[PDB]
């Protein structure tokens, strides 16, 4: 039946249905056709599923994150030795109720976390996510003061995608280089950044510059954000401040040229440890530290 | 060379009790194989397998008690339950697996000694006195005595 | 819902009221105690027999306290605890009525899996249970507290202020094996008679009293062993609003001199709040008692400020009545005597 | 019933926050205490090989022997002398060397362990259960655990590495011999070492016996070594509820140059090492040891030289004071490799809730 085809599908859609939750969405259709009621004839292929998933994957960590929460869910139903027929039934729905959820934590964050942005603050940008966004559009709705600073991100060219978003609603914004991000922190308020994944540890795993972002701000006191919808936590420890599951380089030096075609590489994925971090804002209430932890701990129940 | 099933039939059945060898831990359950039907894989979940932290207990140790809920007659897929096993049971189901343990051992001297397949001589045995007899520890005691 | 029915029965209300907006009650110790006898007046002389219209009554009676007055926490903080004290015994009451509910530990993931009596009585002993800890905090911080600092050590303080960290000195200076240097920071605008007194009473007990005028605390700090902060409220992600002036720049000089900052707190002084900006939680002073005559403040605008706050990044121990922890874990405490929805009142 | 006050050097000015005297040489006790206490108080006073996780181990076997021995008197029950005769165990032990966390909650086991069984079981029936649940209760929670920190540590270990250590850490040592033998990679492994105790030298010796490429080191000499290093291992003793790490002596400045040149400190830990005592620096509780051990000229423990020191209390102030017990700073270390798989420093104490 595919599932790395179902997730190719969506190219036009995407935004409001996340990324994620339409990997965890496609899991729960391979479910409900091959009978969930067997735990030996489908568990197995499930894990084969995710598996072939995995070796797909390029550049993306957040798809190994969702596909355990729904495991954690599916264990869960039949925790309370309940018939197997009404458990069955409950996992099945909690497939388009896990989407349906990803609506209500917009609804909630959106409301939460415009209270940081105080009156009239600069704030520089970078690392875009759909959380932070609808934080910052939200509060275009609340009417509040705010200016913004666009980073020039550079996976494929993400700040220019980033200026024109922002164009489309009605905030006045400039382009600012990421070689030049440090003279800029003294004129900005708040550095707010959007994750790509939030470790065991505290720290996070995110894009092409953002670890520099934290040193930068621990530097010039200037306070350092982490907005995210809470499906993004892995049991994964980065135990060094280059090392990360990767499909591609981990930097390679290339012998002489002249054609001029082996050049680009570079580290696209980087960390940042859990002190650089002043503030992190989920729908699962207010907190940053350890938090995260408590929640992995209190998930994988080890 | 150790194979070949207890009894008759290949695959268990629904609320039939057997005794396993832990050979897997974590994420799902424990992908193993039994001591009572075959030596193949059969596979548990955790929550079933806790009742009642957890770091500490099995961890492919000895072996513990278990009931077949879900059997594929087909390819080859089982499914276990732990808890379900009632208190009176579980001395009945280490009874079994001591009968069990004891038939093995009886049926492979005679692999060792004529060079012949151990699924041969557990096929010609396992006819009169597991099917007609009751079980085959029973009916070595009853050979023993008087043949 | 209004105080329109709770007016013949219920008087205390509105003088509680008056009490905060004239600032008549002074000391978070204290406007916690009025509150605590404010839902003792509440449970004793109200009739109910529902439990969920009462509970939701209840919330919004602590909403309207605290659009009353921001600055009592304490007020906020009494509520919520009562409140989830509450919310567990009714959650096992509907267990029995109804008829694993045990998995492993006490953790959160309220997004995954789904759901005549005493309970009064119980109501009752829970408000009198959160008198008795309010009562004794001082017991349980000193098994904690003196443990961690050492003779010829001289200890810095702002925020002379709490009665809290003056009564965990004189514990320490009751063990003669203990001796310690005090150096006290004035905080001039408000904390001034405070630091006067503070300094007094160390004499009372023969202490090495040192009285440091706000300027000269740079002038010292490569001498200073140990910062303390008489703290009024402490927050989620670690930080706190102390009892008035000069804190901020003495703990921002404690982390570039690399000294150590200590913390003494309650757990009814701890918040479930978040301070997502200083801007709105902070109270700002009285000029006149800075400068006289007011045709030159035309000209002379003086900006003066109360309650001072603290950034996470400097502190490092918060030292209650159940003990020392870390500012990167403080959320849990905090979570473990609140619920989720016991902060949006 | 013991030798206690008068002690060798003098009473020093600065730092005398613990007991720095002892029973070394046997003269004068009480006749009934188990000489497989006594052996044990005799080695712990001169050891050179334990470092924390070892201790227990050897304790809890010698309690498993003292059990196996124990026969109920018909008057006294089980729990009546029991709980004393323990507790002038502890007390020898005391006086010997200063305990370890995991000695303590070992100890709240036993306690623990008294109270569950009744004195209405017949006695021989009742030893029989008592050690096959300690045997069990020694197989989870380490050899079971530390196989379960050997794996965690083998999937963030990168192929062909460096790696520099500390120490004389039980569940470091089968660490590297597992990396060194079952996964065959290209691990350069570097020991340090101080002046008390060669306990890297020790270890260095026990890899050259398994055949590693070992460099041997000193403090000293770090500023050259360095400038080469990936990861650094450190042999825990103990991680507080703040997250400070209590460890042994050349602990912190290695974990201070790390921190600063880059790659950083990762620690391998048990879940029975944690505790709820909290402080912030070295000088809080330290395990003193007396100058003897430092009166020797370099090179080896037993040397014997008429060199330049020699006196100590006759000498007008001259305190030669070592330490043994530091604590590096919170910060610095990253990942903690335990039972419960994985965990930060700086989220600590998610364990001890846990239980």
């Amino acid at each position: 039946f595919n599932i790395t085809e179902t997730y190719l599908r969506f190219l036009e859609e995407d935004t409001e249905m996340t990324m994620p939750i339409a990997a965890i969405e496609a899991l729960v259709t391979l479910l409900r056709i091959k009978t969930p009621e067997t735990a030996a004839e489908m568990i197995n292929t499930i894990k084969s599923s995710t598996e072939e998933l995995i070796k797909s994957i390029p550049n993306s960590v957040s798809l190994r994150a969702g596909c355990d929460i729904f495991m954690r869910f599916v264990l869960r139903n039949l925790h309370l030795y309940g018939d197997w027929e009404n458990c069955k039934q409950h996992l099945i729905e909690n497939g388009q109720l896990f989407v349906s959820r990803a609506k209500k934590s917009r609804n909630k964050i959106a409301e939460i976390g415009v209270d940081f942005i105080a009156d009239d603050d600069i704030i520089l940008v970078h690392g875009y996510s759909r959380a932070v966004f609808s934080l910052l559009n939200h509060a275009a709705n609340k009417f509040i003061r705010f200016r913004c600073v666009v980073t020039e991100s550079r996976p494929s060219k993400q700040g220019n995608q980033l200026y024109t978003l922002l164009e489309q609603k009605g905030i006045p914004v400039t382009l600012i280089v990421d070689s030049a991000v440090g003279a800029v922190i003294d004129k900005v308020d708040k550095v707010f950044v959007g994750a790509e994944g939030v470790a065991e540890s505290g720290g996070i795993i995110n894009l092409v510059g953002t670890y520099s972002v934290g040193v930068l701000a621990h530097n010039a006191r200037k306070p350092f954000y982490v907005v995210t919808e809470s499906h993004k936590f892995v049991r994964m420890f980065p135990l060094s401040s280059d090392d990360l599951p990767m499909a591609g380089p981990p930097l390679d030096f290339t012998r002489r040229t002249d054609d001029l075609e082996d050049a680009l590489r570079g580290p696209t994925i980087d960390y940042t440890a859990q002190e650089y971090i002043t503030a992190l804002i989920t729908d699962l209430g207010v907190l940053t530290p350890s938090a995260v932890s408590e929640e992995l701990i209190k998930m994988w129940y080890d | 060379t150790s194979h070949c099933r207890f009894y008759e039939n290949k695959y268990p059945e629904i609320d039939d009790i057997v005794m396993v060898n832990v050979q897997q831990i974590a994420e799902m359950g424990a992908y193993v194989k039994l001591l009572e039907y075959d030596n193949i894989e059969g596979m548990i979940l955790l929550s079933e397998l806790s009742r009642r932290s957890i770091q500490k207990l099995i961890r492919v140790g000895k072996n513990d008690v278990a009931v077949v809920l879900r059997v594929d007659k087909e390819k080859g897929y089982i499914d276990l339950s732990k808890r379900r096993v009632s208190s009176e049971d579980i001395i009945k189901c280490e009874e079994k697996y001591q009968k069990s343990k004891t038939v093995h051992s009886i049926l492979r001297y005679c692999a060792e000694k004529f060079q012949i397949p151990l699924e041969e001589l557990y096929k010609t045995i396992a006819w009169p006195l597991s099917r007609k007899f009751g079980h085959a520890y029973e009916a070595f005691k009853l050979s023993i005595i008087d043949e | 819902h209004p105080n329109a029915a709770t007016s013949d029965v219920n008087v205390t209300i509105d003088t509680f009221v008056a009490k905060l907006k004239r600032r008549q009650v002074q000391g978070s110790y204290a406007i916690a105690l009025e509150t605590l006898q404010l839902l003792m007046r509440f449970i004793s002389a109200a009739r109910w027999n529902h439990v969920n219209d009462l509970i939701e009554q209840i919330r919004d009676l602590g909403n309207s306290l605290e659009k009353a007055h921001p600055t009592a926490f304490s007020c906020g903080n009494v509520i919520r605890r009562i409140l989830a004290v509450l919310r567990d015994e009714v959650e096992e009451d509907t267990m029995s009525t109804t008829v694993v509910a045990e998995p492993l530990i006490s953790s959160m993931f309220n997004l995954l899996q789904k759901p005549k009596t005493d309970y009064r009585q119980v109501a009752i002993q829970g408000i009198k249970d959160l008198i008795d800890e309010i009562k004794n905090i001082d017991e349980g911080i000193q098994q904690i507290a003196i443990d961690l600092i050492h003779d010829h050590e001289i200890l810095l303080t702002p925020t002379p202020d709490s009665k809290t960290v003056l009564k965990f000195l004189i514990t320490a200076r009751e063990r003669s094996n203990r001796t310690f240097t005090v150096l006290v920071t004035e905080g001039f605008p408000n904390n001034t008679k405070n630091a006067h007194e503070f300094a007094k009473k160390l004499a009372q007990h023969n202490i090495e009293t040192l009285v440091v005028p706000d300027s000269a605390v740079f002038a010292l700090m490569s001498r200073v062993g140990k910062v303390i902060i008489g703290t009024k409220a402490v927050f989620v992600n670690g930080g706190t609003i102390s009892s008035n002036s000069g804190v901020s720049s003495v703990c921002e000089c404690a982390r570039e001199f690399r000294t150590p900052v200590f913390a003494v707190a309650g757990l009814y002084k701890l918040s479930p709040l978040y301070p997502f900006d200083v801007e709105k939680f902070v109270e700002f002073g009285g000029s006149q008692r800075i400068l006289p005559r007011m045709d030159p403040r035309k000209r002379l605008d003086t900006v003066n400020q109360i309650t001072d706050y603290v950034p996470p990044e400097n502190i490092d121990i918060y030292i209650t009545n159940v003990g020392g922890f870390n500012p990167s874990f403080i959320y849990r405490i905090a979570w473990d005597n609140y619920k989720q929805i016991d902060v949006h009142l | 019933p013991g030798i206690s006050s008068v002690i060798p050097t003098v009473l020093e000015q600065s730092f005398d926050n613990s007991s720095l005297i002892s029973v070394k040489e046997l003269l004068l006790n009480k006749d009934l205490i188990h000489p497989s206490i006594l052996l044990l108080t005799s080695h712990l006073a001169h050891y050179k090989i334990v470092g924390s996780i070892p201790r227990c181990i050897a304790m809890l076997e010698v309690f498993q022997i003292v059990i196996k021995d124990y026969q109920t008197p018909k008057g006294t029950t089980l729990s009546r002398n029991l709980t004393s005769y323990l507790s002038h165990q502890i007390d020898l032990l005391k006086k010997a060397r200063p305990l370890s966390v995991t000695m303590g909650n070992a100890i709240r086991w036993l306690k623990q362990e008294i109270s569950l069984i009744d004195p209405s079981t017949p006695d021989k029936a009742a030893k029989k259960d008592l050690c096959e649940k300690i045997g069990q209760f020694a197989k989870e929670k380490i050899e079971l655990a530390d196989q379960l920190i050997i794996d965690n540590a083998s999937t963030q270990i990168e192929e062909s590495t460096t790696i520099v250590t500390y120490g004389s850490s039980k569940v470091l040592t089968e660490l590297l011999l597992h990396n060194a033998i079952s996964l065959k990679k290209n691990i350069k492994v570097i020991v340090v070492d101080s002046r008390p105790l060669f306990e890297g030298r020790k270890m260095a010796e026990t890899l050259r016996n398994a055949g590693v490429n070992v460099m041997y080191a000193l403090i000293t000499s770090l500023d050259t070594i360095f400038n080469d290093v990936d990861y650094v291992f450190l042999g825990a003793h103990s991680i507080l509820s703040n997250g400070f790490l209590y460890s042994r002596a050349g602990t912190a400045m290695l974990a201070m140059s790390a921190k600063r040149r880059n790659i950083p400190v990762l620690v391998c830990c048990e879940s029975l090492k944690f505790s709820q005592r909290v402080q912030l620096d070295s000088v809080t509780f330290n395990e003193l040891a007396d100058p003897n051990d430092l009166v020797n000229i370099d090179y080896e423990n037993p040397v014997e030289r008429r060199g330049n020191k020699g006196a100590l209390l006759n000498q007008f102030i001259k305190e030669r004071k070592f330490e043994k017990k530091k604590l590096a700073m919170e910060n610095k270390p990253k990942g903690n490799k335990i039972g419960g798989k994985k965990g930060s420093e700086g989220e600590s104490k998610d364990a001890s809730n846990e239980e």
